[PDB]
DNA sequence: TCAATATCCACCTGCAGATTCTACCAAAAGTGTATTTGGAAACTGCTCCATCAAAAGGCATGTTCAGCTGAATTCAGCTGAACATGCCTTTTGATGGAGCAGTTTCCAAATACACTTTTGGTAGAATCTGCAGGTGGATATTGAT
DNA sequence: ATCAATATCCACCTGCAGATTCTACCAAAAGTGTATTTGGAAACTGCTCCATCAAAAGGCATGTTCAGCTGAATTCAGCTGAACATGCCTTTTGATGGAGCAGTTTCCAAATACACTTTTGGTAGAATCTGCAGGTGGATATTGA
């Protein structure tokens, strides 16, 4: 009887806190990452997908992620954002 | 209600106007009013005819914010800050 | 039993790990999804969200403001070439556009 | 005098006025009905959510800013400074919105 | 291994509508491009309207909204048609 | 008995229901799907062969080509449309001068 | 002691090349240019002799299309010959470069 | 390798797109815009190749390649 | 117009490079049973959308009046089309042969399931503070003389 | 080359409407415990992809000429900007009545799980033909006088 939505706000606000310790965003700010968050996840997944059934593949590896920000992320913030995600990825399979 | 008539007269020059200085227009030729007027009505028309569209294939009477997010994606112009 | 551990601090990631997978099937992208793609997913997103911020923040800090709204958004995505190009088909609510006048509309 | 300013630096004052803001620059009510009238149209008894029509006219608006921009710069091509509706045309056909 | 497509089916159709005539290798190609491309964003389209609605199956009912947002006004009210028709026909016996 | 014969069509409705299942768009395919789609497919379809063929014809030709399937979208104002981000290989382009650039 | 006023051979050849459908670069200088390119991605590559074409029939689509519109800026401009500017105005409006 | 596309050729596309006159700087501005859409149409196409693990640069590739930068070409693979 | 170039559109006509139409087979597709399950009817709580009322002001409308801007004209360097002429690079053609891209055939590592715990979010009250909206002296800019 | 007639700046100033802080349910994540298979390796195979390499023109640089074109420069009619005086209608603020949105049960009808039985659709082939290419002439379209 209440039906609660959820949203990144939690992450993002922790992200702005790392980057701008003492800054804060209005919540028409935070609808608009929220927007972003969703469309870059979407696009991502979207693409990887796409990837997976080119090559008769069932299933989304951490690969296939990695191929889809390289086709749909610009020159320097494919890097960062590839180097950041193997970086997640090799220390998460450290236990 | 009331009939609805004529309403895109309601944009009126000193709007058009200002949307075009946003645009950084400086001069403007009187014809472009009408001009204006009937690019937003096509534009317009789509968004809304896609929208409802959603709105009717999820069985509803109203119109949802999201209806026109999902309307303006369809169309290339994603908008951000209203969900989805 | 061994404590819970959320994946995404075993990730050292502030975005939501776990969350990231769970949209990865619902979505119907893939009939599978392995261990790492939403891990690798998520650093990306949260890499991206990261990025975007530390310029709206200057922006923020430009205009004398210390809360970031829409328009700082705006000038941070619509002043660096890639954000710009990564959303450029994308239009930000009360964002506005980069001042900028025409060099010839000028006076001479 | 009394003072009078010459014909482009109000203009210019204007520009410089509205880039600065993000404030929507079409009245909310007439927006509403038009809005409401377009969609009478396509079918009848339709509501709406307030902010529907709030995005409705986020993405009109921002939509007809970058049309004058594109518009603006067709007329600095003719070697022109008045946006003609000659002008509009030849924007929206390159984009490939009227072929 | 088998390289299936679209060249019969675009043939047989092709023998209705002009039965005194041929079609090249390229333009089956091409045709079958087209099958795709439609199938696809028909396919895509309908995915989508079902997530948006917290469905998790696409029915014709998708298909046919997804046709209305795809297709220009003369071309999807007979693709409609011919879409309802069939569905009919076929749920005769 | 052919799941296509019931609905008095020549595109495969099974094949394509198949292509359904496996594509990842939805958890679940309904019957009609597969059907009301393959007719959507085989109408769009023969309306291109219908218009290429006439070109085949005014070309004087028998076998329809690249160009004139060409010739049939970019004169239908809907085809063109929804084909409006298409390329149509070895097709070229209508024949257009802009009346600017005529003589005399 | 015979000859065609400039801009006629033109308009001969404009309707020529709009009525004919046939690849415009020379196939070879292409397939060259294409083999070099790809070169700064990953050496040692291989094309299938259709991948270059579906390449060559990408480009010239493209080519001639922007040349249509690259027209149409120079007629705006109440010129008749298309400028570098023009082709810019184009590819800005195209928001391939804005 | 680039200026292999001779002028000629760059005329006779120019004359497809319905060019009456030509401004000679034309040309090099020409083969500056081929060259980026031969790039980033093969950037994005090799990466399909070494996605899938190989030597050789397929129709396909290019195909996808295509759709992903807004070219759609039919007529190769889909 | 007249009339000499050059073109360009038709008018037939024969061979073969590609349509085709077959003969035959794995592989979908279709048939039959059992499960599983998706949400469509059927209610209902209640969120927020449609209308309204009333008032005051922010603005849209018209109007003058004239500063410039668009445009019509006039005027030539010179840039870029039309021809020729000189051959260099691109075609046309198998032909050889092996780099590769498929293709089965295991299976270990990786996923998926089915409950069972645990606990990281989310929907509200509390409790605050950026900063929106005024105020008004500087200072810049702008247009007059 | 100075003047005010304005517009643009900004440093303060202070409620109050949005944050931001603080708390209780849960609808997911997070564990284990089995089950299921996906998709790399290996072992070879038949396909193309890459080089040779030997002519052979077709198609491309250079040049020579000069015919329009694309910039300038002027000049002026008249259109669009800048101002004002009016007074209309968009804003603002709740106050209230419910339409219809959504959250919750309960299912038949509808789609999914295998496990065999059947054509169907695809390859590699023998059958067929539609145009491409050429060659002639005969109108066309140009362009000079
Ligand atoms: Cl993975
Ligand atoms: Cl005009
Ligand atoms: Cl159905
Ligand atoms: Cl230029
Ligand atoms: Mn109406
Ligand atoms: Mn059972
Ligand atoms: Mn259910
Ligand atoms: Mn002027
Ligand atoms: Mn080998
Ligand atoms: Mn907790
Ligand atoms: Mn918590
Ligand atoms: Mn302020
Ligand atoms: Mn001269
Ligand atoms: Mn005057
Ligand atoms: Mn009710
Ligand atoms: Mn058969
Ligand atoms: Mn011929």
């Amino acid at each position: 009887k209440r039906s609660r939505k959820e949203s990144y706000s939690i992450y993002v606000y922790k992200v702005l806190k790392q980057v701008h310790p003492d800054t804060g965003i209005s919540s028409k700010a935070m609808g608009i990452m929220n927007s972003f968050v969703n469309d870059i996840f979407e696009r991502i997944a979207g693409e990887a997908s796409r990837l997976a059934h080119y090559n008769k593949r069932s299933t989304i590896t951490s690969r296939e992620i990695q191929t889809a920000v390289r086709l749909l992320l610009p020159g320097e913030l494919a890097k960062h954002a590839v180097s950041e995600g193997t970086k997640a990825v090799t220390k998460y399979t450290s236990a | 209600r009331k009939v609805l008539r004529d309403n895109i007269q309601g944009i009126t020059q000193p709007a058009i106007r200002r949307l075009a200085r946003r645009g950084g227009v400086k001069r403007i030729s009187g014809l472009i009013y009408e001009e204006t007027r009937g690019v937003l009505k096509v534009f317009l028309e789509n968004v809304i005819r896609d929208a409802v569209t959603y709105t009717e294939h999820a069985k509803r009477k109203t119109v949802t914010a999201m209806d026109v997010v999902y309307a303006l994606k369809r169309q290339g112009r994603t908008l951000y800050g209203f969900g989805g | 039993r061994a404590k819970a551990k959320t994946r995404s601090s075993r990730a050292g990631l502030q975005f939501p790990v776990g969350r990231v997978h769970r949209l990865l099937r619902k979505g119907n992208y893939s009939e599978r999804v392995g261990a790492g793609a939403p891990v690798y997913l998520a650093a990306v997103l949260e890499y991206l969200t990261a990025e975007i911020l530390e310029l709206a923040g200057n922006a923020a800090r430009d205009n004398k403001k210390t809360r970031i709204i829409p328009r700082h958004l705006q000038l941070a995505i619509r002043n660096d070439e890639e954000l710009n190009k990564l959303l450029g088909r994308v239009t930000i609510a009360q964002g506005g556009v980069l001042p900028n006048i025409q060099a010839v509309l000028l006076p001479k | 005098k009394p003072h009078r300013y010459r014909p482009g630096t109000v203009a210019l004052r204007e520009i410089r006025r509205y880039q600065k803001s993000t404030e929507l620059l079409i009245r909310k009510l007439p927006f509403q009905r038009l809005v409401r009238e377009i969609a009478q149209d396509f079918k009848t008894d339709l509501r709406f959510q307030s902010s529907a029509v709030m995005a409705l006219q986020e993405a009109c608006e921002a939509y007809l800013v970058g049309l004058f921009e594109d518009t603006n710069l067709c007329a600095i091509h003719a070697k022109r400074v008045t946006i003609m509706p000659k002008d509009i045309q030849l924007a929206r056909r390159i984009r490939g919105e009227r072929a």
